[PDB]
């Protein structure tokens, strides 16, 4: 239930060899599939999830053609912001583009997203209708009025409203294995005596998919908004995700200590204490 | 310009037990820019052949990147990360705290 | 790549009202008709487009079915000049469906409305005189048919509509000749091409 | 898929 | 001003690098090179999109090179030059989702031999009497003969000022020689005025052939002249006859 996909551009500038550096990572939720890099001795598009290998040849083809032009067309934009900007031609520079969609249980559309940065920081970004740009500066203003004239948000909204529901809508299918299942937390509480009279409760998830969890502490039964450290959320490695959420406690009050999950694989909200063994 | 200095976690990927096979992770998070040093050591000594997840971000612009390897831990043997980045003075070394 | 299909041609009056129809199935959601029209292999031109509403300019008006699946390019009073092929294409919102394919398109011949015809062939000396003539087969009635000889020594150029805006008004001609001293203009005009009533002096 | 467009600023 | 194209009319032997020009509507971002010949009809070469190169499968494999250097100029080489690549070449331009905007076109005609080029003889045909009598009017013949390649352009002129109306030219030249490959054109044109301003003999009629040729800059080892571009012309004068 409500799925979204999305693609990640970086380029940066390298002004002591010639043509920049592109990479592209495509990702359905928390699941990536696809990757490119410009840097590659052949630059192709290259799978990077199973449910995406079946793919025919025509399709990488033409994604592989599509991230070339874009990569270039990415080097004369960032000449373009270099200029806009006034910046000189010793630094290194980077643009970063987003745009995917985010769907419903239903399969209709909810939002649409297309935005780029400049060197971190927001640059512009095609609003919530699709159809207007909030640009961030006066820079930014005169690439809004080139896209405005050139009428990109047209191009966007077809992209956002057609091909991206349609491939993830595809894409949920062929690997419906995976995406659709909640891979629910491996959760236990665990304890380290500080001293004599203090100790730290950890409260672990571990294992579970997608990333979106929370992790509260609560004593007696009021929560921990500033005794709780949390860690945020680490990639396992194997597509699943790792977290942790400790509290600070007087030595001989543990089991006055609730930790409470909430994650999307849970049949309900779990609460667990610490199982002293 | 703004730059954003990386968050280190050093951890495995499976609760440790010494003796089995396991791997060993760095994620570096929240920095910008992209350009980054990565190593895994093992007693001090860099870890060859170590794989890392490729390049994306995070809604506030800032980069992700997971480096991991594999590793079969000891009681006596010492692991840590090794990064440096643009927004650091000197390269700071995580050692691999096996409770965190 | 090409989508549409056309009539290979078409025929109008003068002053009415020209219907060029469509047919694009296979259109999809996110993609616009277009409609130009090339003249003499001049540079094509553009003439409108659309997405699902009719749309209407100063040059024609563009009717688009309500599921989408074909179109009609209507032209209110069709003039000489609208004499052209007129190519119906589809193009899309992304980088694959923005150019242009064109297929076969409709060849439009508009045709005056002779109100008075006088079919005539006459003969015309040369300035020069070098021995040498021309036949001039004038004011028919647009809807006759010159056809090329099967001799390839003697010519015959295609139907012709000339206006003299001087007095409003309008005459079709073919013109025939040949270097052959035995050739007469009641040759290449008499190849079932003129009609019984044609005045044919000399 | 990638949106087939190369957008330049 | 739309997109503007050079050269317009080439004739130019074969084995040589040809190279087309283009400039597209300032403040457009999309360009294209199309190819229009009989068999084909109109066939995409490239599409190129702020400058970088998106669509080249209709760029024949060898010898044929497209280029963008900047957003407000391209070419389109060909080296060596063929009799095969004889066409016209449109260029057109583009500013974002709006409509497409072809050039005027570049009309190459590559020849086997400059041997084969002639530069058009010009003669006109005086109204029928019969005409005159039976209508009233009066209609002049211009014809244009043994011209190669078929780069002309005809127009009449009265009394010094070009004409329009009561004219009419064949859209397309027709060959001397069907059958031969080579063969040279024939081109008609009709100008029907009144009797009365025939008759009247000081309005003057000329026909005027623009002929698109050699250069006067390529080489010629020939007898005969130069078949350079030039303009041929023949003439009449009014008569009560």
């Amino acid at each position: 239930g409500s799925h979204s996909m999305r693609y990640f551009y970086t380029s940066v500038s390298r002004p002591g060899r010639g043509e920049p550096r592109f990479i592209s990572v495509g990702y359905v939720d928390d699941t990536q599939f696809v990757r490119f890099d410009s840097d590659a001795a052949s630059p192709r598009e290259e799978p990077r999830a199973p449910w995406i290998e079946q793919e025919g040849p025509e399709y990488w083809d033409r994604n592989t053609q599509i991230y070339k032009a874009q990569a270039q067309t990415d080097r004369e934009s960032l000449r373009n912001l270099r200029g806009y900007y006034n910046q000189s031609e010793a630094g290194s520079h980077t643009l970063q583009s987003m745009y995917g969609c985010d769907v419903g249980p239903d399969g209709r559309l909810l939002r649409g997203h297309n935005q780029y940065a400049y060197d971190g920081k927001d640059y512009i970004a095609l609003n919530e209708d699709l159809r207007s740009w909030t640009a961030a500066d006066t820079a930014a203003q005169i690439t809004q009025r080139k896209w405005e004239a050139a009428r990109v948000a047209e191009q966007d909204r077809a992209y956002l409203e057609g091909t991206c529901v349609e491939w993830l809508r595809r894409y949920l299918e062929n690997g419906k294995d995976t995406l659709e299942r909640a891979d629910p937390p491996k959760t236990h509480v665990t304890h380290h005596p500080i001293s004599d009279h203090e100790a730290t409760l950890r409260c672990w998830a571990l294992g579970f998919y997608p990333a979106e969890i929370t992790l509260t502490w609560q004593r007696d039964g009021e929560d921990q908004t500033q005794d709780t450290e949390l860690v945020e959320t680490r990639p396992a490695g194997d597509r699943t995700f790792q977290k942790w959420a400790a509290v600070v406690v007087p030595s001989g009050e543990e089991q006055r200590y609730t930790c409470h999950v909430q994650h999307e694989g849970l049949p309900k909200p779990l609460t667990l204490r610490w199982e002293p063994s | 310009m703004i730059q954003r200095t990386p968050k280190i976690q050093v951890y495995s990927r499976h609760p440790a037990e010494n003796g089995k096979s396991n791997f060993l992770n760095c994620y570096v998070s929240g920095f910008h820019p992209s350009d980054i040093e990565v190593d895994l050591l093992k007693n001090g000594e860099r870890i060859e052949k170590v794989e890392h997840s490729d390049l994306s971000f995070s809604k506030d612009w800032s980069f992700y990147l997971l480096y991991y390897t594999e590793f079969t831990p000891t009681e006596k043997d010492e692991y840590a990360c090794r990064v440096n980045h643009v927004t650091l003075s000197q390269p700071k070394i995580v050692k691999w705290d096996r409770d965190m | 790549d090409a989508k549409t299909t056309q009539p290979p041609s078409m025929d109008c009056a003068e002053g009415r009202a020209a219907n060029l129809p469509c047919n694009h199935s296979t259109i999809s959601g996110n993609e616009y008709v277009y409609w130009y029209r090339q003249i003499h292999s001049q540079g094509p031109q553009y003439i409108i487009h659309g997405l699902k509403n009719n749309e209407t300019n100063e040059m024609a008006s563009l009717i688009i079915t309500e599921d989408r699946k074909s179109s009609t390019l209507i032209l209110p009073h069709a003039t000489l000049r609208d004499t052209a092929v007129y190519y119906c294409i589809v193009r899309g919102l992304n980088n694959a469906g923005n150019m242009l394919t064109f297929g076969g398109g409709t060849r439009l011949m508009v045709k005056p409305d002779i109100q008075n015809p006088d079919p005539a062939v006459y003969q015309l000396r040369d300035s020069k005189s070098s021995d040498k003539s021309v036949c001039l087969f004038t004011d028919f009635d647009s809807q006759t048919n010159v056809s090329q000889s099967k001799d390839s020594d003697v010519y015959i150029t295609d139907k012709c509509v000339l206006d003299m805006r001087s007095m409003d008004f309008k005459s079709n001609s073919a013109v025939a000749w040949s270097n052959k001293s035995d050739f007469a203009c009641a040759n290449a005009f008499n190849n079932s091409i003129i009609p019984e009533d044609t005045f044919f002096p000399s | 898929t990638p949106q087939d467009l190369n957008t330049m600023l | 001003a739309g997109v503007i194209q050079s050269p317009r009319h080439e004739v130019t032997e074969m084995g040589q690098e040809v190279t087309l020009r283009c400039k597209p509507i300032s403040g457009h971002n999309s360009l294209f090179w199309y190819r229009q010949t009989m068999m084909r009809g109109l066939e995409l070469l490239i599409y190129f999109n702020n400058n970088v190169p998106i669509d080249d499968s209709g760029m024949p494999e060898d010898r044929f090179s497209a280029k963008m250097p900047n957003a407000s100029f391209s070419t389109l080489k060909i080296q060596p030059s063929e009799p095969r690549d004889s066409a016209v070449y449109f260029c057109a331009s583009s500013l974002g989702i709006d409509a497409i905007y072809f050039g005027e076109g570049s009309w190459l005609t590559v020849v086997e031999d400059l041997k084969n080029v002639f530069p058009p003889e010009v003669a006109v045909f005086e109204p029928s009497e019969a005409e005159i009598s039976h209508t009233q009017k009066a209609t002049l013949v211009c014809l244009a003969t043994g011209f190669y390649p078929d780069h002309v352009e005809l127009s009449w002129w009265v009394n010094g000022k070009e004409v329009h109306s009561g004219v009419c030219t064949d859209p397309q030249p027709l060959k001397e020689q069907p059958a031969l490959n080579d063969s040279r054109y024939a081109l008609s044109s009709r100008l029907r005025v009144s009797a009365t301003f025939w008759q009247n003999p000081r309005n003057h009629f000329r026909c005027q052939v623009q002929f698109y040729g050699l250069s006067e800059n390529d080489e010629w080892t020939q007898d005969r002249a130069k078949p350079v571009t030039q303009i041929v012309s023949a003439e009449a004068w009014g008569r009560a006859d």
